[PDB]
């Protein structure tokens, strides 16, 4: 089978259908995990958003109990649905997308409907917790990766053949992604050769795309479920995770919430090639 | 290193174990030495000391061992250590003092950090000054804005390099009325999307409206121009006076 896994708040579910909760170390079509309700999935994508449920109907997205929320689509079956801090991102295979909030009680578009045909089918799509970032082109998957600027309204493409960045790794193609689920700058690639290689970036928007890491997938994982800070969590192949701590991250897994900001920071001015704030953010460290 | 260093002082190389202990980053302990084996590196190693010290954050001992790392001969470093008790009584609350020691030091660079500092105590007054004493017109115009200060952005603005700033007193100026000095501004912001708005407002000028964009190629208020002004038999002269 596919085998739809899915990690999300430090919870890690494999269809089986293993769920280990990381934070706690506690193990136990497609499923979604979160801390406290896990959803299994008529829609092609359905998760639990505290106790709301993410109905996808034709053309249109609802809320119920375990009828509360109604959001229309005027534009393709939304069939990619992804959450991450307060922030949706509802898109199709049409080539279009919306990002909805829920900082509020109830989702809100925060972005209008977009054309990504105007810009440049979709594989996947997924989203940063700030939800400011929102995607691979294509029904085999393609090589470029676009993120849609919500706040400066544009698009950026990435070539990985040419390793260039259109404002709006050469023999792999990008075949899953996710984000890290603290830093909304933080995204992550899987990349299959046309073998499979993890290439996490960071997105700065006063530098555009770094290459923040770039490592060969693990012989013990075959596929990317996602990060949680310090750790890249797999698939293992038959605990069915696989964690592995960031390679700066090494050392730093057991320190508190602000020590880790810190050296995050220092990853990411390293990627920038900030060598003086790294430095600054290490200095307490 | 504890061992290394007890034999280091027992031994006939005695300075050895400073070194370690400069080598080692272990400031204080190098000082705590260097009373005894080299009193001459007393004021450097302080002034490193003070460094990490400011890197630390703790500025309150960075302050006293920049002005304990002071000399009478190196005169790049006393330089620096006067810029560095500038900055720690810049960041004491000791304003007054920070920017006397700030006046007087030969250094452009210490102007244009100590601006950023006085940016985060956020006393536009003193980082204006600072920011214009050397050469940082731009940013003391910024700052001005900050403080709305508009006299003071407009004597800068001669120098001001930076259209944003003058778009932003243009935009301050038309909240005035005045609409001469936000044209000027907005030419030097390479705004005459604004100028020739001015011209067909304010000004009421629609010759030089179509110098200005016959001269820099208006478009916004080009065919803008020719509308309202095309209210005459003749005035079609006027909608081919602006091209078309």
């Amino acid at each position: 089978r596919a085998m739809s896994s899915h990690f999300h708040q430090q919870v890690a579910a494999m269809q089986v259908l293993n769920v280990c909760f990381l934070s706690t170390g506690v193990a136990h079509s497609g499923v979604f995990a979160t801390k406290d309700a896990v959803a299994v999935w008529e829609t092609p994508v359905l998760a639990m958003h505290e106790e709301n449920v993410y109905t996808v109907e034709s053309n249109r997205v609802q809320v119920r109990t375990w009828v509360k929320q109604l959001l229309l689509f005027s534009e393709g079956n939304p069939c990619f649905l992804d959450i991450c801090g307060n922030f949706l991102v509802v898109g199709t295979d049409l080539a279009h997308f919306k990002s909805f909030d829920l900082s509020r009680r109830e989702a809100k578009a925060h972005c209008s409907c977009r054309s990504l045909a105007e810009l440049v089918g979709i594989a996947s799509l997924r989203c940063s917790s700030s939800g400011s970032t929102i995607i691979l082109p294509s029904n085999s998957p393609d090589s470029k990766i676009c993120f849609y600027d919500v706040e400066m309204d544009t698009v950026t493409v990435f070539d990985f053949k040419t390793g260039q960045i259109d404002r709006r790794l050469k023999n792999y193609v990008p075949v899953n992604h996710f984000w890290d689920q603290s830093e909304p700058r933080l995204f992550v690639c899987e990349a299959v050769q046309e073998d499979v290689l993890i290439l996490s970036f960071f997105i700065s928007e006063e530098h555009g795309f770094l290459l923040h890491e770039s490592f060969p997938r693990p012989a013990t994982s075959h596929s990317l479920l996602g990060m949680e800070v310090p750790y890249y969590y797999f698939t293992r192949k038959p605990q069915m995770v696989s964690r592995r701590p960031l390679r700066d991250f090494v050392g730093l897994e057991d320190c508190d919430k602000a020590t880790r900001d810190a050296m995050l920071h220092f990853s990411f001015f390293v990627t920038i090639g900030d060598m003086d704030e790294a430095f600054k953010s290490i200095k307490l460290i | 290193y504890n061992l290394a260093q007890d034999l280091y002082l027992a031994s006939s190389c005695p300075i050895a174990a400073l070194e370690m202990r400069r080598d080692l980053q272990h400031w204080d302990s190098a000082l705590q030495l260097a009373k005894h084996l080299a009193p001459d590196q007393i004021p450097f190693i302080s002034k490193e000391y003070a460094i990490q010290l400011e890197f630390a954050g703790d500025y309150v001992n960075a302050l006293a061992h920049y002005e304990k790392g002071i000399t009478g001969d190196n005169k790049e470093h006393d330089e620096a250590c006067l810029a560095g008790v500038a900055q720690m009584s810049i960041r004491m609350g000791d304003i007054r003092r920070g920017v006397n020691q700030a006046l007087k030091h030969p250094s452009r660079v210490l102007k244009r950090d100590c601006g950023a500092i006085l940016e985060n105590m956020k006393q536009f007054s003193e980082a204006a000054q600072l920011y214009e004493k050397g050469l940082y017109y731009d940013k003391a115009a910024s700052v001005y804005i900050r403080s709305k200060n508009w006299a003071k952005v407009g004597d800068l603005l001669p120098h001001v390099s930076s259209p944003k700033i003058h778009l932003q007193y243009a935009k301050a100026k038309e909240a005035d009325g005045r609409y001469k000095e936000a044209v000027v501004a907005y030419e030097n912001a390479k705004q005459w999307q604004s100028v020739i708005r001015i011209y067909l407002d304010h000004l009421n000028n629609p010759e030089k409206a179509v110098n200005i964009v016959r001269e820099t190629q208006s478009l916004d208020g080009a065919k803008m121009v020719a509308r309202f002004f095309l209210q005459l038999g003749d005035y079609g002269s006027a909608i081919q006076f602006l091209v078309m």
